RNA sequence: GCACGGAGGCGAAGAACCAUGGAUUUCCGAAUGAGAAUCUCUAACAAUUGCUUCGCGCAAUGAGGAACCCCGAGAACUGAAACAUCUCAGUAUCGGGAGGAACAGAAAACGCAAUGUGAUGUCGUUAGUAACCGCGAGUGAACGCGAUACAGCCCAAACC
RNA sequence: AUACAGGGUGACAACCCCGUACUCGAGACCAGUACGACGUGCGGUAGUGCCAGAGUAGCGGGGGUUGGAUAUCCCUCGCGA
RNA sequence: GCUUUACUGCAGGCUGUCGCUGAG
């Protein structure tokens, strides 16, 4: 069976939309629906997220674009990894 | 044109394909990349 | 290595599932310090990983569950 | 005593003559209208097909095929042919139309393998042939002594390799002797010239 | 159908099977076709019975007149399965044979005389 | 015009791709059938005696 | 692993490596819920069949494989110093199908005619003989014999 | 040396290493065969026209095929014990 | 490749006959 998230994808756009928006980027398989990334997403990290953007990347994975709520901070989230 | 999730699949393992053979093997095997393509010079299936 | 075959036959069900969950769980965050370029890695674990969660699931099969 | 069978026999000798001229003319009336294959209870010629292997038992299937009559429905030749090639009218295939009927009937019923088959008549432009198919698979027949023959594996499609009845009288291994001498032990064996 | 030259009555048929039926226990009969057509080629029939609903009808065809020149008297039932189930059998019956009555030798003896009359 | 040089110009049309079955660029998606390995039109697949010489 | 780097790791809890057996075994693919250039849409033996508790409940078929094998369809260049019959050749190629081998096979045979042989393949021979043929060019057996290997049986029907 | 087959090893190696002769083991095939055994019952006389496979055997038309000639094998149309 | 009252054949069309096919 495979997994839903498959590691977070960190470049320095991932990191402005997590400084500045409160986001926070994977790769994701590719089969995953964003219901699927989002519920992934927070079982994961035990946050709650608002909303996600999936892109089919030339690299051949899915990239997800998610969204935590004002409650959560995603800067933190990610320095724990 | 517009490309399928598989197309682009395909066209994404090709672009990979077109790397270099890494420095380190070179030296792992004491001594080229016979798959080049170049976009313009060659052409893909489909 | 770290973790031999008996240990696994030894855990109980749950326990391997519990391992399992952990396993799965050092697996990513290591994958995430190697997306970030992390070079805190040793490389031979990252591997171990991936085979000590392949056993647990070999012995879940072989014992039902 | 004579068998109720012989009666059988003995009516279909004339299908011409008596009741069963008037049977044919009536059947004949809904056998046009029916299909190519058309699997059918009970066997027309009852004596035949238990003469051929016929059992009322599981696995034992028979059914009706009805074929075109003729020669040969074959196109011209579109480039160069001698004239001796050149034919169309006069060429007629080299399997009879019952080994035609087998093989129809058979393909019909994929899992089943024929094991003989027998003419029903014919008018005009039909000839009707009843086909007996055998299931390899259903034990009964697995356990009959007298039909478990037909269940090896080397009898997969016997039919198509004219390992039936009709498929080895038109291959020309009926005499043991004289003529037989491109026939056997087989057609192409022997270059292909009987 | 191309072997019955004459209808016989519900009624008739009814005592005929029923005939049939203390024929199996008090006398003696003869179930299926084969059996039946060597009754009346050895002589040992009384009465056939024969189905009007067998098909292929080379079954039966025969009986009549083998009957007839063999003296045997014959009677037609409609149904296949009530003449077999009147002989006594679980399955149906193309054709059956009382070979000497029982108890109903003479019921037996008038329906022949009756399908006589039917011509 | 000339069917030459000048002809080649309008040849952006799509026709053989690669095919599900035998991985082959030959799959002609207007016909949806395998040059190569006939998939679409046959289940068994395209093979001739004659893609080698006779007696191999 | 090929593959001899860098870093790190595994192995006396006997690893590497080898044998056997077992686990896992994405998607397309006969491809079978339906559609599709390997993806997608809302439970599936699709299709054709046998049995049938008549419910896909129990089963079968499909496609592959180096050639070999069996059954069907069947050229021409060429040779004949042209060319039609003939030849090339039942060859090439095509359709269908089996197996580890296929096919054949226990005489309505043979016919060294006999007071004789005794299922069938195959090998050697018989023989380029008999036979065919614009009687041209060409084509071309069999019985028998010596070997190989050997093996003989079951229904339909009569009577039950 | 029952081992002087072959290979490797910094140059021509029986004696440096693998191996080789000898002996031995295992798997596969032979084969679910042969042998053994269980059950079944073979055979003979006399009498009896009870049974023994039909579009068949066979004939004719037309084609194909074969060495098959009148005397090959097959298909088709018609007839038919 | 093409043509025709070149040679030989082949489709196809017309026509007789047999089968399907029966009653007075
Ligand atoms: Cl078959
Ligand atoms: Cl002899
Ligand atoms: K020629
Ligand atoms: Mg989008
Ligand atoms: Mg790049
Ligand atoms: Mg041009
Ligand atoms: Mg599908
Ligand atoms: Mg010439
Ligand atoms: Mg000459
Ligand atoms: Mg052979
Ligand atoms: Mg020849
Ligand atoms: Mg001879
Ligand atoms: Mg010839
Ligand atoms: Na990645
Ligand atoms: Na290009
Ligand atoms: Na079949
Ligand atoms: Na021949
Ligand atoms: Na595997
Ligand atoms: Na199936
Ligand atoms: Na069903
Ligand atoms: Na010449
Ligand atoms: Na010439
Ligand atoms: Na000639
Ligand atoms: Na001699
Ligand atoms: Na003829
Ligand atoms: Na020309």
């Amino acid at each position: 069976s495979w997994d839903v998230i498959k590691h977070p994808h960190v470049t320095e756009k991932a990191m402005n939309d997590m400084d500045f928006q409160n986001k926070l980027q994977f790769a994701v398989d590719d089969r995953a629906s964003k219901g699927e990334v989002a519920d992934a997403v927070e079982e994961q990290y035990d946050v709650t997220v608002e909303q996600v953007n999936t892109q089919n990347t030339m690299d051949g994975e899915k990239k997800a674009v998610v969204r935590l709520s004002e409650d959560d901070d995603a800067q933190e989230v990610a320095s724990r990894i | 044109g517009k490309k399928s999730k598989a197309t682009k699949k395909r066209l994404a393992k090709l672009d990979n394909q077109n790397s270099r053979v890494p420095a380190w093997v070179m030296l792992k095997t004491d001594e080229r990349n016979h798959k080049r393509r170049h976009w313009r010079r060659n052409d893909t299936d489909e | 290595t770290v973790l031999h075959v008996q240990e696994i036959r030894d855990m109980t069900p749950a326990e391997r599932e519990a391992e399992l969950d952990d396993l799965k769980t050092e697996l990513l965050n290591a994958r995430a310090v190697q997306a970030a370029g992390g070079a805190p890695e040793n490389p031979g674990r990252i591997k171990e990983l991936r085979k000590a969660i392949a056993r647990i699931k070999t012995i879940q099969g072989e014992e039902g569950d | 005593a004579r068998s109720a069978y012989s009666y059988i026999r003995e009516a279909w000798k004339r299908p011409k003559e008596g009741q069963i001229a008037e049977l044919m003319w009536h059947r004949m009336q809904e056998w046009r209208n029916e299909p190519a294959v058309v699997r059918i209870e009970r066997p027309t010629r009852l004596d035949r097909a238990r003469s051929l292997g016929y059992k009322a038992k599981q696995g034992i299937i028979v059914v009706r095929v009805a074929i075109r009559k003729g020669s040969s429905r074959r196109t011209r030749f579109n480039k160069g042919r001698r004239s001796k090639r050149m034919m169309v009218n006069r060429i007629t295939r080299k399997k009879n139309i019952q080994r035609i009927a087998e093989e129809r009937a058979n393909r019909k019923f994929p899992n089943l393998r024929v094991l003989n088959s027998y003419s029903v008549g014919e008018d005009g432009r039909h000839k009707w042939h009843e086909v007996i198919l055998i299931d390899p698979d259903h034990p009964a027949i697995k356990s009959d002594d007298q039909l478990s023959w037909i269940s090896r594996t080397r009898h997969r499609l016997r039919t198509f390799r004219g390992l039936t009845s009709a498929g080895r009288r038109c291959r020309g291994l009926r005499g043991q002797g004289k003529g037989s001498e491109k026939v056997r032990p087989s057609l192409r064996v022997n270059g292909a010239k009987a | 159908p191309v072997y019955v030259d004459f209808d016989v009555p519900a009624d008739l048929e009814d005592d005929a099977l029923e005939a049939l039926e203390v024929a199996r226990d008090t006398g003696a009969v003869k179930k299926g076709t084969n059996e039946t057509t060597k009754s009346i080629e050895r002589g040992s029939a009384e009465l056939v019975f024969v189905a009007e609903d067998v098909q292929p009808e080379e079954i039966v065809m025969h009986i009549p007149e083998l009957a007839d020149e063999k003296g045997v008297p014959f009677i037609f039932v409609e149904q296949q399965d009530d003449l077999g189930h009147a002989a006594g059998l679980e399955v149906g019956s193309a054709a059956a044979a009382v070979t000497d009555a029982g108890a109903a030798a003479t019921v037996l003896e008038e329906i022949a005389d009756k399908v006589e009359e039917l011509r | 015009t000339g069917a030459g040089t000048p002809s080649q110009g309008k040849k952006n049309t799509t026709t053989h791709t690669k095919c599900r079955r035998c991985g082959e660029k030959s799959y002609h998606t207007k016909k949806k059938v395998c040059s190569s390995c006939g998939f679409g039109k046959s289940a068994k697949r395209r093979d001739y005696e004659w893609q080698s010489k006779a007696g191999e």
